[PDB]
């Protein structure tokens, strides 16, 4: 059992998915 | 693993340097600033 | 551009951008450098592979 | 001094270096032959 | 227009910006090294290095700290293990505070190469575009290892101005930071010899000048600058990523 | 004087060029635009190339890419660098000795 | 649609024969650097 | 005077966010048992 | 008047998706596999695959995870039996009996039955010829072998595959203990058909992107190949048909699995003249799949 | 808290189904 | 065009290879008769680095 | 010197190891 | 459970009733 | 009149082509095909093994191996001339020398077939990605041949270039590392499966939606390397799969960029686990599931029916696949399942 094990889940859908999201809203202001 | 891995990037980047003209579609060795004739 | 105090202090260096030998230059002894540095490669894995033992060369922590 | 494995590895080094070589000879007068 | 995987790629054509990013990720290196060092120094254990060393304690950053001969730190202990020394600056605190300063300075260089990146130094004066000096800097950056390699050899690992290196014995148990001589002869190959590696760097930080002086006079050849594409900067990234996985490669052996 | 895709057989066909010169007279290459040739209809051999053969010798085009249209190529489009001036008076001399024998207008802008 | 970035590179030319101004100079380096590796074998030497 | 005239702008379409929230989120699904052990 | 609204709604091909009448019974079957899939993989009691009363605890909320988690297969008690939730006493002795697993296997293979008709409906609908509905049969014959016809040949829907990652892994190890499928050679040209078929994807692929320069559509669609190689067209069959033929002989492969006539046991092939028995690859192979089939009672 | 990771990882695998499926780019 | 100079002579070539018994001296394959020794039940496998050669013709002196 | 080593590098160990391979069915 | 039984009947004859009717009767139009 | 006589005649137009990289390739592909083929006719496995696996034992196709070295060599070279044959060919063959031949050999073969298709992609003028994507083999043969054995004991925990020695392997990764369960080994599982699947669906599709069935079909001029991509629609397919499936491609490039990127990226994430297994360093054991089975005994997934079959290889095949250990394992020590 890790406590810190759900924050590497958590860290590891969330860091690229926001890159991901900045990048498309920004395209989309702008392309 | 990093060796490994950057075992393919050297593939990678290898393919590109000498394959420039065909990856990009302008040979390097021709100057940008050029003009046209017709025929 | 910039020309700054060390723009001016490093330019000898940045100043031949394609200057080339004619012909083949120094290849030869490129080669002949280069075969030297496979026989030593060869040697040193040789040594620690120990297929190539050494009198007073024990590889080993002794 | 020479230990076997030493001259060994020179009998290795002197047999590669000679197929290395003629393999080079080889193609280098058949190159030369061909030449068109 | 770039896709996500192409966007550093705007790097190739300005010798600035590229400084910048270089200069960026070796304080992003240098900030890791202090980090890593400071979260080792704060959970460690040196009140037994019979049972609990530092490799049985997951300490990473630290034994290459303690390689090269920093023992000791501010706290009053050591790693083997007096309790009680004046080390000086050079504390594992000392070259971590090092490092994070390193890391400030080098990220203040990086905002200054990334603001002011149009120099006179990175372009022709009879053209308009940017041009790198490639066959010339490799010489340039060769002298200058070399000069380093040599330095480092001749100077730190004989002890001449410097600790020494970790030399232990073949039990692995009294070791510490002694100067070793360098070996000249066959056993300087044997890879346990802690001789062949001051001997190497002397060596070979010769060598490497001799090799920087030769590049630094000699222009290349026709033949391999059209061949191995020189005056692309890609040809040096990818020969350098080839050294560097031979050398990882090396280190994991 | 003729320009060939499968050495042995000619295409009878003149191919639409627009030549072109970087401004030092050192480079420059010829997009070349063949419209319907005979290679495109039938054949069914293997092109390995674009080669002009001349009375010089010979000047080979490996850039040779065809233009298909719902399953039917019907325009081969080919691009021909020179990177020298000893490349450039070659092709200029094997465009004169072309544009003698087949017909062609040199509208030069 | 998608945009791409290369290098380009510096125009080939050949090396001509030298002049007294970077003759010197390159005498000034070669004459340099052997008294230069003629010291460190000597610190080599002094440190073995 | 000039802002170096290299800032080229990022595309990111629909499809490729779509493609790379599936790689992420399988990418997550698979590791995330060996995460939390 | 009301049934042809209906009529026109499912038989049209200006849907978002094509809802045939195929789809009429692939849309609830495949939907009730699917909620029960969800529902038995996080919140599932014990199931005992044997006749004894120590349960395989599969799902998620009894103290697995993503990897470990599935779904059990029935019980020894039932064996071939039909197993709905009305044949059971009560709800907890059907759970505990593993008919969840019989459930999801019957609804599955009948709304993948339907996917390979709803794929032929709608290319006949479209003027298409019919081999995407053949070549889908592969690994449809596949998962039909594996759910179906191997528990028929032994007897017992326990010997089906189970509903998880880890369960295929022992599918497939106590398969290979009893059977040695991977010296049966229906098997080995599976192995070759799938690593033929990644080999000849990756090879195609890279031979098209490298030879291909641009192709648009006005929105008459255009692409111009940069042909040219160096020193009839049925590259796109063969493409097709080595991956599939492949995986058909595997699936039938298992198939003949499920009545015992299994592999190839070259078991003591050399010998000595003093009645001594030399070992060679296979001696090892059956030497280990007695370690795994002593461990499986 | 172990359980409700993966099955938020796979509910949001299915949303990402349907915005794949039903909002798809335009060509 | 047409080669006919020898072909079953080397047909021949390989079948007094292994009938007259070379193969088993040229590559070491050991006889059927002779994989192990008159009294023990050993296998002979290579337990040094630098005397396994001596260790091999050790073994071939039981035979 | 021509594609002829196709033959005396392929085709000369094949035909001598069908020879010793139906010569080895012969054993015992 | 024959209250389940009768509802999972009439649900699996209404849909292979439906898509036999459906497959014949109902090809134009 | 020294070097671009050679490269022209090199170059030149053959019925095979051997350029620069045909001198690095034909020999040690050669050599590496005909030491499989002169071990696997000839050449025992009795003093490293202890096993009969050539044709001259009486083995079939499946039985023969070329078996790797023993575990006394260590990671040794074991070349002819070395220290451990001493020129010796017959000792050389009895040592397992031949699979350090056939495996050197094999990378440098694969080196230079790499490099032919780096210079028939320079040559033809087309981009390397066929050469991209032969890095995919060439990195499984270096995790598998040469990276495992390497951080393990010796050459004698490698692949033994048979067939029942390929199961072996595989049957030894299972019991003894858990292979299955490891995540990139289910990567490299995926990507092989996906490009299988992908191969089918492609040529399934293409064969379909062709432009000319029959009726009309004039028989248009085909070249090989756009390997047939003309003779199918594009907005047929893209009908199609978006009704079937709810999504398809709708280009050329990117379908087939993605049939370039499936099985390569599976293949180098299989690569990247067999390289971390080559320091034991593998995926055997959830924690907590191993504290849940300490807990109470009457826990049971298929995980922990997993790590008793395991447990059963391990101890079955060990005194026999391992003889140099020389393990003597009584049968009150074997696992059994009615025990
Ligand atoms: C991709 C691109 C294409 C690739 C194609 C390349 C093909 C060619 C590659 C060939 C590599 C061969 C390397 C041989 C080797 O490794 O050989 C291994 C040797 C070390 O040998 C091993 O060394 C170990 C440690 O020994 C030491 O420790 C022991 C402790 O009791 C004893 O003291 C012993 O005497 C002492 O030698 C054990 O003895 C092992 O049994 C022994 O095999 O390292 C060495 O030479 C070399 C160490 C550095 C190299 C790292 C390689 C990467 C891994
Ligand atoms: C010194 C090493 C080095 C350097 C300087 C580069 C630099 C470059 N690469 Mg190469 N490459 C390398 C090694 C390197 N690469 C290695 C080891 C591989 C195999 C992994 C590759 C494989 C590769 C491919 C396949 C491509 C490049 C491309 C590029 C170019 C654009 C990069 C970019 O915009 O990414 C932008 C990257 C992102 C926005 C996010 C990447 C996130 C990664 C995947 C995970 C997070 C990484 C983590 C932050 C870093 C810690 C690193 C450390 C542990 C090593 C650029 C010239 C591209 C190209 O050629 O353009 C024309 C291209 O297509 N590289
Ligand atoms: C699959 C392997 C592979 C492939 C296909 C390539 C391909 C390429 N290389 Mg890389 N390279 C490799 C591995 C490879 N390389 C390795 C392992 C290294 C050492 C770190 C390098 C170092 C390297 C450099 C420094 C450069 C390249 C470059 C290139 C490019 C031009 C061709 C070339 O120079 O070949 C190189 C030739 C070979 C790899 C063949 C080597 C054959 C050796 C000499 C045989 C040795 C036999 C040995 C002595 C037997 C003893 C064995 C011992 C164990 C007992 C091309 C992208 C150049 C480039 O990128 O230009 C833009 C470039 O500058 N390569
Ligand atoms: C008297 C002078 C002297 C002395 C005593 C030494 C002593 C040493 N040198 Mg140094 N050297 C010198 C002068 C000297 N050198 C000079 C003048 C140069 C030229 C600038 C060098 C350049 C050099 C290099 C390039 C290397 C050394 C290395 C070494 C060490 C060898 C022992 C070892 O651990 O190797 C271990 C390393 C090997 C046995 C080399 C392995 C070669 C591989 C197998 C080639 C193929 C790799 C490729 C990527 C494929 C791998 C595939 C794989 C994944 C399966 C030792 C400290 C080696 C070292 O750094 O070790 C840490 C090393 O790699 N030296
Ligand atoms: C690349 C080659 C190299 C490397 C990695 C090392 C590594 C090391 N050296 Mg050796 N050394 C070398 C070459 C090298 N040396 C050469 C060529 C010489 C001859 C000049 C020496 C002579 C030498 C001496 C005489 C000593 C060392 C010491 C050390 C250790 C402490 C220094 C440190 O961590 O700074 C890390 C540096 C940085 C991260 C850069 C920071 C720079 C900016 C401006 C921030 C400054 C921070 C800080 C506030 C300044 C410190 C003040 C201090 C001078 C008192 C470290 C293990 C010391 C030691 O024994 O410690 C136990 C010591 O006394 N070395
Ligand atoms: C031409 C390509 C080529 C290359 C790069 C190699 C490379 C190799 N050969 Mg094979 N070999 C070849 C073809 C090749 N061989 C040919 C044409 C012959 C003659 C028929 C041989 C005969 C041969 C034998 C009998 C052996 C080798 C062995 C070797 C290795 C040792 C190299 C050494 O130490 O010599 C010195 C290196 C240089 C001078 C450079 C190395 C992997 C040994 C081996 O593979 O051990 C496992 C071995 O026993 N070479
Ligand atoms: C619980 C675990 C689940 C694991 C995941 C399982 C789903 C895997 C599906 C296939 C992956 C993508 C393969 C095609 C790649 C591609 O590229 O398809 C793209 C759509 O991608 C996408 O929309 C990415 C999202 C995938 C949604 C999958 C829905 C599956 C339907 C389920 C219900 C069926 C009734 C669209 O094509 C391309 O899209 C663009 C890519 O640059 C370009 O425009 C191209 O030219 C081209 O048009
Ligand atoms: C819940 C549970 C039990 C398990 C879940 C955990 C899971 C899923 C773990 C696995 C994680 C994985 C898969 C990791 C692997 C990642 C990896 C290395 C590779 C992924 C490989 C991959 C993307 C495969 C997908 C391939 C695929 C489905 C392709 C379909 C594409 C398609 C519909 C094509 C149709 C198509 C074909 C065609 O020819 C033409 C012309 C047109 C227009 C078309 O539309
Ligand atoms: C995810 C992950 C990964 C990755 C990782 C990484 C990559 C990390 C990084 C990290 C890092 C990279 C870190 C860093 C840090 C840094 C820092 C922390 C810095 C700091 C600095 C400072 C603090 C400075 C300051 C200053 C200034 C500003 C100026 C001068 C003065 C002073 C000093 C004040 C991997 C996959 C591999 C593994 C797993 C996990
Ligand atoms: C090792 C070595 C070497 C090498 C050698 C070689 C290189 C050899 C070769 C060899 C070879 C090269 C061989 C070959 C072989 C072949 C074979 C063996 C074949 C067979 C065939 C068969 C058997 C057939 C079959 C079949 C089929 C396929 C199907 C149908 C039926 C039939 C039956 C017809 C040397 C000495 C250098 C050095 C040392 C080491
Ligand atoms: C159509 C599909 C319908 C599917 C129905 C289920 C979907 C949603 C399931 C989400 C899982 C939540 O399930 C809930 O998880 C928590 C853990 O956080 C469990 O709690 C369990 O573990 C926790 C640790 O966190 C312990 O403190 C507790 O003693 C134990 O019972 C609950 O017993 C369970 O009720
Ligand atoms: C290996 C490549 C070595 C090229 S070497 C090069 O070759 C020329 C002949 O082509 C000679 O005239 C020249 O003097 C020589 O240095
Ligand atoms: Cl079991
Ligand atoms: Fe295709």
């Amino acid at each position: 059992v890790n406590q810190l094990g759900f924050i590497a889940t958590a860290l590891f859908v969330l860091v690229p998915s926001v890159f991901l999201i900045i990048l498309y809203v920004q395209t989309e202001s702008q392309q | 693993v990093f060796a490994l891995l950057f075992f393919f990037g050297h593939i990678w980047h290898g393919a590109r340097t000498l394959f420039r003209d065909v990856f990009s579609g302008i040979d390097p060795e021709l100057s940008p600033e050029q003009v046209e004739w017709g025929f | 551009a910039r020309r700054t105090w060390l723009g001016d202090i490093l330019r000898p260096l940045n100043s031949e951008y394609g200057k080339v030998a004619p012909g083949w230059g120094t290849t030869p002894l490129m080669a002949v450098f280069m075969g030297l540095f496979l026989v030593f490669l060869l040697i040193i894995l040789e040594i620690y592979n120990s297929t190539l033992i050494l009198d007073g060369v024990n590889v080993s922590w002794k | 001094t020479i230990t076997p494995s030493l001259k060994g590895f020179f009998i290795g080094l002197l047999s590669g270096a000679v197929v290395l070589g003629l393999t080079f000879a080889v193609l280098i007068a058949i190159s030369q032959i061909d030449k068109v | 227009g770039l896709p996500w995987y192409r966007v550093h790629t705007v790097l190739i054509n300005d010798p600035g910006r590229l400084i910048a990013a270089h200069l960026m990720h070796t304080a992003l290196v240098a900030g890791w090294a202090g980090s890593m060092a400071l979260y080792e120094l704060a959970t460690f254990d040196p009140s037994d290095p019979v049972l609990n060393p530092m490799w049985r304690q997951g300490m990473f950053v630290l034994p290459f700290m303690a390689r090269l001969g920093v023992t000791g730190s501010w706290s009053g202990w050591s790693i083997t293990g007096e309790t009680g020394i004046d080390p000086g600056f050079w504390s594992f605190e000392g070259v971590a505070l090092a490092h994070i300063v390193l890391s400030g300075l080098l990220f203040l260089a990086a905002c200054w190469h990334w603001v002011y990146w149009d120099l006179e130094l990175f372009r022709d004066p009879r053209t308009g575009e940017p041009a790198l000096d490639l066959p010339k800097m490799f010489g340039i950056h060769l002298f200058l290892a070399g000069l380093l390699c040599f330095g480092f050899g001749a100077f730190h690992l004989t002890g001449l101005f410097g600790p020494g290196m970790w030399v232990s014995d073949p039990y692995g148990l009294t070791g510490s930071v002694q100067p070793v001589a360098p070996e000249w002869g066959p056993d300087g190959f044997n890879p346990y010899n802690p001789g062949g590696v001051v001997a190497h760097h002397i060596a070979a930080g010769i060598v490497g000048i001799i090799a920087g002086l030769f590049h630094i006079l000699v222009r290349p050849p026709q033949r391999l600058y059209k061949a191995l594409r020189m005056g692309n900067i890609e040809t040096v990234l990818s020969s350098s990523i080839a050294a560097v996985f031979f050398a990882a490669f090396v280190v994991a052996g | 004087a003729e320009i060939q895709f499968i050495r042995g057989i000619n295409e009878e066909v003149v191919p639409d060029v627009r030549l072109t010169r970087a401004r030092d007279g050192s480079s420059g290459q010829a997009m070349f635009y063949f419209d319907n040739p005979k290679i495109v209809q039938e054949g069914n051999l293997e092109v390995t190339g674009m080669y002009m053969v001349d009375e010089e010798g010979e000047i080979v085009t490996r850039d040779v890419n065809a233009k298909f249209i719902n399953g039917q190529p019907v325009a081969i489009e080919a691009t021909y660098t020179m990177r020298s001036p000893q490349e450039w008076d070659r092709f200029i001399r094997f465009m004169d000795r072309y544009a003698a024998s087949h017909g062609l207008g040199f509208q030069k802008s | 649609g998608r945009l791409n970035n290369f290098a380009i590179e510096p125009k080939v030319y050949q090396a001509q024969p030298w002049t007294p101004q970077q003759k010197v100079r390159a005498a000034l380096l070669v004459g340099g650097g052997l008294l230069l590796v003629a010291g460190l074998v000597a610190i080599a030497v002094g440190v073995s | 005077m000039e802002p170096n005239p290299n800032r080229q702008p990022v595309e990111l379409n629909r499809t490729s966010l779509y493609l790379g929230l599936l790689l992420i989120l399988v990418l997550a699904l698979l590791f995330s048992s060996y995460f939390f052990n | 008047n009301l049934w042809e609204r209906f009529c026109n709604w499912v038989t049209s091909t200006d849907n978002r998706l094509y809802v045939g009448w195929f789809g009429v019974i692939m849309i609830p079957t495949l939907l009730a596999a699917t909620i029960c899939f969800v529902i038995a993989f996080i919140a599932a009691p014990p199931v005992d695959i044997d006749g004894i009363r120590e349960p395989v605890s599969g799902s998620l909320l009894y103290g697995n995870n993503i990897i470990t988690g599935a779904v059990v297969p029935s019980s020894n008690a039932i064996g071939l039996h039909f197993y709905p939730i009305w044949e059971a006493a009560s709800l907890d002795e059907w759970l505990y009996n593993g008919g969840p697993y019989q459930l999801i296997i019957f609804h599955f293979l009948l709304g993948a039955s339907c996917y390979m008709g709803r794929q032929w409906e709608l290319s006949y609908r479209l003027g298409m010829r019919p081999w995407i509905c053949v070549a889908y049969s592969a690994p449809l014959a596949s998962a039909f072998a594996v759910f179906l016809i191997y528990p028929i040949g032994q007897g017992s829907f326990s010997d089906g595959m189970p509903l998880g990652i880890s369960g295929t892994f022992n599918f497939m190890i106590v398969f290979q203990a009893e059977h040695n499928i991977l010296m049966h050679p229906f098997h080995q040209l599976g192995v070759a058909g799938v690593f033929g078929g990644a080999l000849f994807c990756a090879m195609h692929g890279s031979l098209v992107t490298s030879s291909l320069i641009r192709e648009t559509t006005e929105t008459n669609i255009v692409a111009a190949h940069g042909y040219f190689g160096r020193l009839s067209r049925s590259l796109h069959f063969f493409l097709a048909a080595w991956r599939v033929v492949g995986v058909w002989f595997a699936a039938l492969g298992i198939s003949t699995m499920a009545f015992n006539l299994n592999g190839f046991n070259f078991n003591h092939s050399v010998i000595d003249a003093k009645g001594n028995v030399i070992n060679t690859w296979a001696d090892i192979i059956n030497r280990a799949n007695l370690g795994m089939e002593v461990m499986h009672e | 808290m172990e359980t409700i990771t993966y099955v938020f990882i796979f509910a949001c695998i299915i949303a990402l189904f349907f915005f794949a499926i039903f909002f798809r780019e335009p060509p | 065009v047409i080669h006919s100079i020898t072909i079953p002579a080397l047909f021949i070539a390989g079948w007094l290879f292994v009938s007259t018994g070379l193969a088993y001296d040229v590559f070491g394959t050991p006889r059927p008769d002779s994989y192990y020794a008159q009294e023990q039940r050993s296998i002979p496998l290579v337990t040094d680095r630098f005397e396994a050669k001596q260790q091999v013709e050790t073994f071939l002196e039981q035979l | 010197t021509v594609r002829w080593v196709a033959v005396h590098t392929l085709a000369v160990p094949t035909i001598f190891f069908l020879g010793a391979i139906a010569a080895m069915q012969f054993i015992q | 459970m024959e209250t389940l039984k009768i509802t999972v009947y009439i649900v699996v004859t209404f849909f292979v009733l439906l898509f036999v009717f459906g497959f014949l009767s109902g090809d134009p139009a | 009149g020294w070097f671009d006589i050679l490269d022209d005649w090199l170059k030149r137009d053959r019925f095979v082509f051997v350029g620069w990289s045909g001198i690095l390739l034909f020999p040690c592909a050669y050599l590496a095909l005909g030491g499989w083929l002169t071990g696997t006719t000839f050449v025992t496995s009795w003093y490293t093994h202890g096993l009969a696996s050539s044709y001259l034992e009486g083995c079939n196709f499946l039985t023969v191996a070329v078996s790797t070295p023993a575990n006394s060599m260590g990671h040794s070279l074991l070349l002819l001339w070395g220290p451990e044959a001493q020129g010796d060919f017959t000792r050389w063959c009895q040592l397992g020398g031949l699979w350090t031949f056939i495996a050197l050999h094999g990378a440098f073969g694969l080196i230079g077939f790499m490099l032919r298709q780096f210079e028939i992609a320079r040559l033809v003028g087309v981009r390397p990605y066929n050469a991209i994507a032969f890095s995919a083999p060439i990195a499984v043969f270096v995790s598998v041949f040469l990276i495992y054995p390497l951080g393990q004991s010796s050459w004698f925990f490698a692949p033994s270039f048979g067939v029942a020695a390929i199961f072996r392997f595989l049957l030894f990764f299972q019991g003894f590392h858990n292979w299955t369960l490891n995540p990139f080994h289910m990567m490299g599982v995926a990507g092989v499966l996906g490009g299988a699947l992908l191969c089918a669906i492609h040529g399934a599709t293409v064969e379909n939606t062709l432009f000319q069935d029959g009726e009309g079909a004039s028989t248009f001029r085909a070249f090989n390397p756009t390997q047939a991509e003309e003779t199918y629609s594009m907005v047929t397919a893209n009908r199609f799969w978006s009704q079937i499936f709810g999504i398809a491609f709708s280009n050329k490039r990117w379908l087939h960029f993605f049939m370039l990127f499936v099985p390569v990226t599976g293949l180098w994430m299989s690569a990247i686990g067999v390289v971390g297994l080559a320091l034991n360093l593998r995926s055997y054991d959830f924690i907590s599931q191993e504290i849940r089975a300490a807990e109470d005994p009457e826990f049971e997934t298929f995980y922990t029916k997993n790590l008793l079959l395991n447990e059963g290889i391990r101890a079955w095949m060990a005194p026999q696949d391992q003889p140099h250990e020389n393990f003597v394992f009584p049968e009150e020590v074997l696992p059994r399942g009615n025990a």
